RNA sequence: GAGCCAGCGAGUACAACCUUGGCCGAGAGGUCUGGGUAAUCUUGUGAAACUCCGUCGUGCUGGGGAUAGAGCAUUGUAAUUAUUGCUCUUCAACGAGGAAUUCCUAGUAAGCGCAAGUCAUCAGCUUGCGUUGAUUACGUCCCUGCCCUUUGUACACACCGC
């Protein structure tokens, strides 16, 4: 911690990046569209935007769990500091990421 | 477990990788981005970075 | 009315200083007067030999005094230029950093430069006085 | 491959605490975060488990990410001896 | 009983202005009803990041270049007022995208 | 070399004879009349701006026009 | 006869000193560069080529050259003690046989052997 | 400052350790002239002796020269701070030195011989006809000694 | 010698960043100390080209600085196949460049330096920046390319065609 902002801004793009990419390779199955990451102060936020948001889920903590695990071990993070969230797309057709991803997906199903 | 397998890559081009591809190549360390340039080009939108003029 | 500094054109206010100190005989010489270069670019030591150090030394307090607080660094970036550095294009590098030093040094014993807090040097009174003499001497010349 | 068998025993018991693993993309790394182990070691175990199923990997970014499935969290017990209602991150220790 | 003003600087930098404006502007509202002293929303010179890069990979064709840039915005909001109110403000008006920071210490 | 920089008495009268006419007197003009070169042509020309004689119309380094009397 | 044509040498004096002053004084007495490299640290440098050396001188069969003492190290720097003895110079290809001089004092073990073969066609 | 007034005329062209002083032109320049003294040199035997630049300095004196001629022999005896020089640092362990004429090119004949004998890299260089101080020559200076 | 004015920037705490200010050193560069995670300190980056007074005056000259020799520095594990800097010395070609051909229409051209990029160390490079700041058009299809239209076509892998 303490470093120049822009420089701190820019790690934290960095990871934010990271963290998609992540998102994309990781929840393929999922359908995931998007990450919204909101820090605040003790807790940050890191919502996700996905199809089977069921799925992501888990049953009741457990996919997503891993995941935040993952992440802490990633960026020296402690336990509360990081709370994940999977919600819904509102609309999902008007989304292009997550219909790419479908189209991927029925690709590799073999549909004309 | 063999003893010497260890050059001195403390600084250079050797020492500096990437942090996508873990290149030498067109890496931009400039305010600790750590990328390839056209790692960085295809990210840039999400790291903040657009093109105005 | 009221007579300062400024009023002068520079350069023979500075030459003025120059002769003033050439007068006195006690800036006091730093040794290496004719066996130095003066700056790391300039294929030629002073062409006026010897003297010049006193002429120099005048400038150094005159920028001293139009300044708020000045050190070694700063004054060698000034007074340094381009090299002719070769066939390559020219930069700009510092001029004699050790010069400097002794020149600040001659000035300080004389009673023109005063040390300052924060960084750097100031004036003295007694040099303030000497600078509004040669100014107004300078003056008096023009008149 | 070559692993004094101890370091090893470490790294599991290490992982079963987690219920995951983050390892870097990093060979030639004296000592990994957290196990006072080699990295590459940790790597090499990683992957030997994959072979076997057990874990999942992702190889993103240089950093190798790892999780549990029930089979390999089952092997895992075995290695050990711990018998059942026991750490991973399966389920909470609480309330969290 | 204590109403010991430590003289406190809000920090508020960012990438997105507009909301970095809104945030601002609720301090500055919050300030008013909590009635303070404090100087009023200065503005920093905006810190350009540029990166220039070869458009190409491969170096290959024409040599055109692409000045990919980010906008960093830092504004400074200096409060002559207590510890407590301090506290107050932080807990309530925080914004995502805009990072909120406090010096505290004159 | 050219010659016209050998130094004589006989040459110094000559030259003196005289500061009077010529429209103006500069460096450039003493030489080539086949005079002195450069720096002696400039040092005669301060020579001649001791007392009266040629009185000057610019000063510069080099671009330095000085004229007759009075 | 007293002075054998003149002294094969460093800056001054005569040879006899040269072979008997070990390292410190030849560094104080050489160039900069090789202060330089005195001042940083040296381990693996002067170590196992040094005694093969010397072992060499020792078991030389007296008058004739020494042992051929191979060498990688073409960074080193011709030191007074090994002044006779036969050094190998790597190139990629070939341990080039060196001689070591009275006035090969104070150079580089590379700059004896070069590492391309020079050019041709029309010098 | 002053032209020179008086019959004048003494002597075009004087000789000095075995080399062409030229008349009139200035005393560093005869100095960079002769095969060994260059500018800078030049300036600061001109500052010892105690004669001005301004002078053309073919009408010099002959105590002056004399100076001059000692001054060039002589870099330990006078003020000069020795590490100014065209050589120093040379032989076993000594002293630092130089010349400036005849006597100039001989030191650098003597010093290429040594190099020879070296046969170091630069030796080598020097033996071939070449580029001693590593500049590429894939493109540059396609004459050549 | 003296005068002395910019704008883009960039810059470290797990490293070793920019580094003022003080002393040593002709320099380069050393040292102690700071200030700066940065409209705060480096930094007014008192950058150059410029302006003023003097020295050489149109001579391969003090223009020009190459190749050279030596030493002093620094970066790094390692500098010879000079990394770069500095100090002295050497003084080569070149008196505005033929056939050809590039770029350019206003704060442009050209000059001038800075700047980051790469970077342990190296700028003649580059992306920017400002400083100084013109000449000549403000047209045309002569050339060059390109575009259309009408024409002709044994071409359609399309003139490197058939
Ligand atoms: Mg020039
Ligand atoms: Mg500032
Ligand atoms: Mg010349
Ligand atoms: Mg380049």
């Amino acid at each position: 911690a303490i470093i120049s902002k822009k420089r701190k801004l820019v790690a934290d793009g960095v990871f934010y990046a990271e963290l998609n990419e992540f998102f994309t390779r990781e929840l393929a199955e999922e359908g995931y569209s998007g990450v919204e990451v909101r820090v605040t102060p003790t807790k940050t936020e890191i919502i996700i935007r996905a199809t089977k948001v069921q799925d992501v889920v888990g049953e009741n903590g457990r996919r997503i769990n891993e995941l935040t695990l993952l992440i802490e071990k990633r960026f020296k993070y402690k336990r509360g500091t990081i709370a994940l969230y999977a919600e819904r797309v509102h609309d999902r057709g008007l989304s292009a990421v997550a219909q790419a991803e479908s189209m991927k997906f029925k690709l590799l199903n073999g549909l004309a | 477990e063999n003893v010497w397998y260890s050059h001195p890559r403390k600084f250079g081009k050797g020492s500096r990788q990437c942090r996508i591809s873990g290149s030498h190549s067109g890496l931009i360390r400039k305010y600790g981005l750590n990328i390839d340039r056209q790692s960085f080009r295809e990210k840039a939108n999400d790291i903040g970075f657009y093109k105005y003029r | 009315p009221g007579v300062s500094v400024r009023d002068v054109p520079a350069q023979d206010f500075i030459n003025n200083y120059a002769s003033f100190l050439q007068r006195q005989g006690k800036l006091e010489v730093p040794g290496y007067v004719d066996i130095v270069k003066t700056s790391a670019g300039n294929e030629l030591p002073p062409q006026d030999s010897e003297g010049w150090f006193y002429k120099r030394a005048a400038s150094v307090a005159r920028h001293i005094y139009l300044r708020k607080q000045v050190g070694v660094g700063k004054l060698n970036k000034l007074y340094g230029g381009a090299k002719n550095r070769g066939v390559r294009p020219h930069k700009h590098v510092d001029a004699s950093g050790s010069i400097n030093r002794k020149v600040l040094q001659s000035l300080e014993k004389l009673g023109v430069v005063e040390i300052s807090p924060k960084g750097g040097r100031r004036i003295s009174d007694n040099g303030l006085r000497d600078l509004d003499r040669i100014a107004a001497a300078t003056l008096e010349d023009e008149e | 491959m070559l692993i004094p068998k101890e370091d090893r025993k470490k790294i599991y018991q290490h992982l079963f605490q987690e219920g995951v693993l983050v390892a870097k993309k990093d060979f030639n790394q004296p000592k990994h975060e957290e196990i006072d182990t080699k990295n590459l070691f940790v790597i090499k175990a990683l992957q030997s488990l994959t072979s076997k199923g057990f874990v999942k990997t992702q190889f993103s970014w240089q950093y190798y990410y790892y999780t549990l499935t029930e089979e390999g969290v089952v092997y895992l017990r075995e290695y050990l001896n711990l018998p059942e209602h026991i750490f991973p991150a399966t389920y909470l220790a609480g309330q969290s | 009983q204590e109403v010991v003003i430590h003289k406190i600087r809000i920090n508020l930098t960012s990438t997105k202005v507009k909301q970095l404006e809104n945030v601002s502007a609720n301090i500055i509202k919050n300030a008013e009803t909590f009635k303070l002293v404090k100087k009023g929303p200065v503005r920093l010179p905006t810190k350009v990041l540029k990166i220039s890069t070869r458009k190409t990979p491969n170096g290959e064709g024409s040599k055109t270049w692409d000045t990919y840039e980010m906008r960093i915005h830092k504004r400074y909001i200096d409060l002559e007022a207590p510890a407590h109110i301090v506290k107050r403000i932080t807990q309530i008006t925080i914004e995502p995208g805009v990072d909120v920071e406090v010096i505290i210490a004159a | 070399a050219k010659h016209a920089v050998v130094l004589d008495q006989d040459k110094f009268d000559r030259i003196m004879k005289e500061a009077p006419t010529y429209r103006y007197v500069s460096v450039s003009v003493l030489v080539d009349r086949f005079k002195l070169g450069g720096s002696l042509a400039r040092v005669a020309l301060r020579h001649l701006e001791n007392e009266g004689i040629i009185k000057p119309v610019s000063k510069h380094s080099k671009q330095a026009i000085y004229t007759r009397a009075t | 006869r007293k002075r054998s044509f003149k002294t094969y040498s460093y800056k001054g004096v005569d040879l006899e000193k040269l072979l008997e002053m070990p390292t410190e004084d030849f560094v104080k007495l050489a160039p900069a560069r090789v202060r330089r490299k005195f001042a940083r640290g040296l381990s693996e440098k002067p170590a196992g080529l040094m005694k093969k050396l010397r072992a060499a001188k020792l078991s030389a069969p007296e008058n004739e050259k020494p042992a051929v003492v191979r060498t990688h190290l073409r960074n080193m720097i011709i030191v007074p003690e090994m002044i006779g003895s036969v050094v190998g110079v790597y190139n990629g290809k070939v341990f080039n046989q060196v001689e070591i001089r009275p006035e090969m004092v104070g150079h580089y073990l590379g700059e004896f052997s070069i590492t391309y073969t020079p050019v041709r066609h029309g010098r | 400052s002053l032209v020179v007034q008086e019959q004048g005329s003494f002597q075009h062209i004087l000789r000095l350790l075995n080399t062409n002083v030229d008349g009139n032109i200035n005393v560093v320049y005869a100095l960079t002239t002769i095969r060994g003294v260059g500018r800078r040199y030049a300036n600061l035997v001109c500052k010892k002796a105690d004669v001005d630049l301004h002078k053309r300095a073919g009408e010099l004196t002959q105590e002056e020269l004399e100076r001059i001629v000692q001054i060039m022999q002589n870099p330990t005896h006078y003020k000069i701070p020795a590490w100014f020089l065209n050589r120093q640092k040379d032989v076993n362990d000594g002293k630092d030195y130089h010349s400036l004429a005849n006597n100039l090119e001989s030191k650098l004949r003597d010093d290429l011989e040594r190099l020879k004998k070296i046969r170091s890299h630069r030796g080598i260089r020097h033996f071939w006809g070449l580029r001693v101080r590593g500049q590429h020559t894939k493109t540059t200076g396609r004459r050549r000694a």
